[PDB]
């Protein structure tokens, strides 16, 4: 998927902006363990999470 | 990665966590709040504590390599607390001199270490020592020999037990016993007269063997066989003779399946006629089993390999002819050397650690507050941050305690409380200057119902007992306990005694043998940390301690 | 075990009440949020509804029932962290000092093969697949020969021709092959004085035309339990020579994979001693790694190790099991004992091991009963088991009075103790022991 | 002399005595080496340490035998 | 470089097919001039067995 996350974003709505490039349900504690979050909120307004499956 | 969350998955992902706290308030109440949609605003605040706690248990699964590095330090352990420096290993005491020793020809065998012979004495027990220098007695030591024997007493220096200190050294000299044979060969030179060079000289002393940890490791065996006597700085010995005597000893060799069995393994000569054409060192009456007796100093072989090669050659090798052979042997075909460095072990740390936390009213939707500070909301929005502060404190303990968890399982530096507890609001967040005019008072209040005090100890907050139970905790590792409640002591001196005794674990075992001059003789502290005193007894810098 | 982090929702409840009382009623004024919280009832109640939520009877302020939600929310966090010390201790034994449980030992056994009534004497090679049961889990676990050998017709007639013995295969090229079952000894030598070319401690059992075995190593789910006399038959039948085969003993020696725990339990003694015997307790410690006969070590006295002649013998007493009542071990070994444990010594040691001295103690009762004799009889064999460990278990060195007392009334059959006046060479209320002798409790 | 009595001399002579009659059984030498039959006995899995190993024929230890018209054989 | 010895290698196998052996290695004499007495062994094999028996003059 290669998600961009934007201003004032979080996990389930980046779960669902990366379950419709998908179309797989992307389950939000998948993302944070595939991509090494630290604490559910670990992206910064501008950087990709990567989404398989 | 031992990480805990493929464990722990489906308990952590917020929908087993909101119909636990459903359920929960559900029996609590229940016929009080009976409306649970996603209106009522009692319920968004809770699911949101709820995604907040689900936060807090996703920060405590990942991983155990990783929740335990510092910041900064490059090891989760201390590399003292390895192996080959914690009590696996020892200072030497026993025959072990002798491995002390055989390792040092980086910058020679058989090194002999006995005590003095039922007399000697000072007439008011000391020990002696003997060294066989093999390929220290060279050219390179008219004056570096004078060097390394002030090495080697600086090695008796270091390696001093209790009381008696060695006396006697007893350099020990050569004999040249260099025999003569024939041998024969079918096909194809100079090599194989240089490893019948290094055959009859690795048969007169007995065997060393320098293994790599991972090569032994290899071999079968585990770590606390391998990690068993001194530090060695090359290889792995298990040698055990002692080929070294008093009444000089028989050395002898050479039958049909034993001694003169090595001689054959060469990958080119068939029989021999084996000759000892020297008179020095005598022989004893029987020479078809060939024992020659030598009287308390050791043998050699011809000395230079150009002493191998006269025109009276000790080493014929016939073909059908004349079979000559150059120094091509000595130069080459004959290095068999390698060395043997251990960097003593390194785990790496990965710190993905944190001081992130985001309350639960910025969580909330934008039509209650995170409407600027008290500026604007009205004495009643202000209410809803107040009902907010102590869900937000408890579930900041846990990110607190989170991040205190390497110093507070730690060996050397430990810190001065037993959870962790943080303030959790920040600059340039709405909800600090909200608080602001208590806000000073009541972290003052979760600060010290979490440390120990460290002057004047707290007397029923348990704190001080705490840290003993983790002094327990820790030095139940060691194979040590913590030394008992005095009664009679003050509180934070025998608190830095146990902590500095924890401190020292690796080096509390080597100095039960070799007191150095330069410490407090650890064993004394040792002594001196199981009844709590630490006047001096650790950071062993300056005198007028308690004294042996 | 040890926790890594204590206070439940009581202790959290009870900082928190500490907590909010810092925080006024905002809007109101002089009223403490602390009264929010706690409004209905007080702390140690709502710590018990906490515990038990049926004592809110479906109904309480909702905020008390939105803060219990939020503890118990909060146990489970608390529970992933009270996972940390064990794994921090395991991490650090395991990755680091390579510490491991080690592999389990493989069985050996012996079976007798006797012969077929009249056949002839018939040769089995080494590794015959021999039978010996199932399994734990289920698949057919087989021991094999070590040795190959012939099968010829030996019988056993009582301890005609031997030194101290007799078959009945007396022929030429007799190649019999026995199994011997004895106990531990001191190497004796035997001349077994016949010629076989021309015709004519204590032992357990014997067998005839028997070979020892291995457990051949393929699977397992046991190793904890000896097969005990399990074989019967072998793997494909030879009608040559089998009309029974049989082990008659259980096998030597599984030792099977140790837990974590006893893994945990021989590291860290082998961190407090270096693998030497420096001080006292290395001694003790090293040398009831090594010997599982030895029940305890006791060491000399205080004052003993504080005289100007410093002993340089090192001397320690060693208690054995008898494997028997009051047990004193052969001679012959603790020589070997201590030439063993002299070697991990340093030098200038040469520590010795003695066997204990026994003194017994009697005392008299004078006790009556609830509800003759009998009484007496069970509260002696009661009394003589657990003042002698050795026996049986796995104590002290004194025997105190009222201990004794409070040992005695609170025994089911027991009224009422009258004197217990002890007695060693004689007054009631006292105790006994000395740093050179084992007591013991007679009556 | 042996490792770890009688039993090893006659498990050694008959190990000693198939390996130099090989038409006894395989498929030799016709002289006898000396050192040959040192390293031959020193190397068996039960021989600690030989001491004396002099030959005779008809009576010296470190020598050899053989002529072109008969077939050596080692008793003993 | 054992391309010497490599040729002798040939020369070992190519006579292993006539029930021959390549003769040994000089430790005395010239090198060349024994390859080329090798190589010429190996090239007559079927006239040497004849030339046992009727030596013609």
């Amino acid at each position: 998927a290669l998600v961009s996350v934007p201003d004032l974003a979080s996990l389930p709505l980046l779960a669902l902006s990366a379950g419709g490039v998908l179309a797989s349900s992307v389950d939000y504690l998948s993302l944070a363990w595939d991509n090494d979050l630290d604490n559910l909120d670990d992206f910064q307004t501008g950087d990709f999470l990567r989404a398989t499956k | 990665e031992n990480a805990l969350f493929p464990a722990v998955k489906d308990a952590i992902v917020f929908d087993a966590l909101w119909q636990q706290a459903h359920e929960k308030v559900t029996a609590l109440s229940g016929e009080i709040w009976t409306d649970t949609g996603d209106h009522d605003p009692g319920v968004t605040l809770l699911q949101s504590a709820t995604w907040n706690c689900s936060d807090l248990s996703y920060r405590a699964s990942l991983s155990l390599n990783d929740l335990l590095t510092h910041q900064d330090q490059s090891t989760l352990f201390p590399e003292e607390f390895g192996p080959e420096q914690v009590l696996t290993c020892n200072t030497v005491t026993a025959e072990d001199y002798r491995r002390a020793l055989l390792d040092v020809h980086s910058s020679f065998s058989d090194v002999s270490l006995t005590q003095e012979p039922k007399e000697h004495r000072f007439h008011w027990g000391n020990l002696w020592l003997s060294l066989v220098p093999t390929r220290y007695t060279q050219s390179l030591s008219p004056e570096n020999l004078a060097a390394v024997e002030q090495c080697l007493a600086e090695f008796l220096a270091a390696h001093r037990n209790l009381g008696e200190v060695v006396s006697r050294i007893t350099w020990l000299q050569p004999a040249t016993f260099s025999p003569r044979m024939t041998i024969e060969l079918a096909d194809n030179i100079n090599q194989v007269a240089a490893q019948i060079y290094q055959v009859t000289d690795a048969f007169l002393r007995p065997a060393v063997a320098r293994y790599t940890t991972e090569q032994r490791r290899a071999l079968g065996d585990a770590d606390d066989a391998i990690f068993e006597g001194p530090r060695l700085k090359h290889g792995w010995q298990q040698t055990a003779p002692s080929q070294i005597t008093s009444g000089g000893y028989v050395l002898n060799l050479g039958p049909l399946v034993n001694l003169l069995l090595a001689i054959p393994g060469v990958a080119s000569l068939s029989t021999l006629s084996v000759d000892k054409g020297d008179g020095h060192i005598t022989a004893v009456t029987g020479d078809n089993l060939r024992w020659q007796v030598a009287d308390g100093y050791y043998p050699l072989l011809w000395g230079a390999p150009p002493l191998s090669l006269l025109a009276g050659d000790d080493s014929p090798l016939t073909l059908v002819r004349n079979t000559l052979e150059s120094e091509a042997m000595a130069g080459y075909l004959t290095q068999a050397d390698l060395i043997v460095t251990t960097p003593t072990v390194l785990p790496a740390g990965r710190f993905r650690d944190q001081t992130l936390y985001i309350p639960i009213g910025q969580r909330q939707p934008e039509c209650y507050a995170l409407q600027q500070p008290d500026t604007v909301i009205d004495d009643q929005t202000r209410a809803v941050h107040q009902f907010l502060l102590p869900v937000d404190q408890l579930l900041a303990d846990g990110t607190a305690e989170l991040a205190q968890l390497p110093t507070l399982l730690a060996f050397k530096n430990r810190g001065d409380a037993i959870r962790g507890t943080r303030w959790p609001y920040t600059n340039a967040m709405v909800q600090q200057a909200i608080h602001q005019p208590y806000a000073k008072t009541l972290e003052a209040i979760a600060q010290q119902d979490a440390a120990i005090f460290t002057q004047d100890k707290q007397p029923v907050g348990g704190n001080y007992a705490r840290e003993l139970d983790f002094l327990q905790y820790l030095l139940g590792y060691f194979g040590t306990q913590r030394a008992a409640l005095p009664l009679t002591l003050d509180l934070p001196d025998f608190l830095a005694t146990q902590r500095a005794y924890l401190a020292q674990q690796p080096a509390l075992g080597y100095d039960r043998i070799n007191i150095r001059i330069d410490q407090v003789s650890a064993l004394q502290k040792r002594i001196a940390a199981r009844i709590g005193l630490d006047s001096i007894c650790f950071a062993d810098n300056p005198d007028l301690g308690q004294l042996p | 075990t040890f926790l890594l982090e204590p206070r439940t929702g009581k202790g959290l409840l009870n900082l928190m009440a500490k907590y909010t009382e810092a925080v006024p009623f905002a809007g109101h004024t002089d009223a403490d949020w602390k009264d929010f919280w706690m409004a209905g009832c007080t702390l140690e109640a709502l710590s018990d509804i906490y515990q038990y939520p049926g004592l809110a009877e479906k109904k309480l302020p909702v905020q008390q029932a939105f803060l219990l939600a939020l503890l118990h929310l909060l146990e489970t966090p608390r529970a992933m962290l009270n996972t940390v010390p064990a794994r921090h201790r395991s991490l650090y034994y395991r990755d680091l000092l390579g510490f491991a449980p080690r592999a389990p030992q493989p069985d050996s056994v012996a079976v007798s093969f006797t012969l077929q009534r009249n056949s002839s004497p018939y040769a089995l090679p080494a590794g015959s697949l021999l039978d010996g049961g199932q399994d734990s889990a289920g698949n057919s676990i087989t021991y094999q020969t070590d040795d190959s050998l012939l099968i010829t017709g030996q019988q056993l007639e009582q301890l005609a021709p031997e030194l101290y013995l007799g078959f009945s295969g007396t022929s030429a090229q007799d190649t019999l092959s026995l199994y011997w079952s004895v106990r531990a000894s001191s190497a004796l030598d035997v001349t077994w004085w016949y010629y076989q070319g021309t015709k004519w401690q204590a032992v357990l059992a014997n067998a005839m035309t028997a070979t020892l075995n291995v457990a051949q190593a393929i699977d397992d789910s046991h190793f904890s339990q000896p097969l005990p006399a399990n074989t019967i038959n072998q793997l494909v039948t030879p009608v040559a020579a089998i009309s029974d085969v049989r082990q008659p003993l259980p096998s030597v020696g599984g030792q099977p994979r140790e837990t974590e725990m006893a893994m945990l339990q021989r590291a860290a003694p082998r961190i407090a001693h270096r693998q030497r015997a420096i001080t006292w307790n290395n001694m003790r410690s090293l040398l009831m790694e090594h010997y599982p006969e030895i029940f305890d070590v006791r060491f000399p006295d205080v004052d003993k190790l504080s005289r100007l002649p410093a002993l340089e013998v090192q001397s320690l007493m060693v208690i054995p099991d008898g494997r028997a009542l009051r047990p004193a071990l052969s001679n012959g070994r603790l020589s070997r004992m201590a030439q063993w444990l002299s070697q991990y010594t340093s030098l200038w040691a040469a520590p010795t091991l003695k066997n204990p001295k026994y003194i017994d103690v009697t005392a008299r009762y004078r006790v009556t009963f609830v509800v003759p004799d009998y009484g007496y009889r069970q509260l002696a064999a009661q009394l003589q088991h657990d003042y002698m460990p050795w026996a049986t278990d796995r104590p002290g060195n004194q025997v105190d009075y009222y201990q004794l007392l409070a040992t005695l009334q609170q025994s089911p059959l027991v009224q009422s103790v009258n004197a217990l006046v002890l007695s060693h060479d004689t007054g009631k209320p006292t105790s006994m022991e000395t740093q050179s002798t084992v007591t013991a409790r007679d009556d």
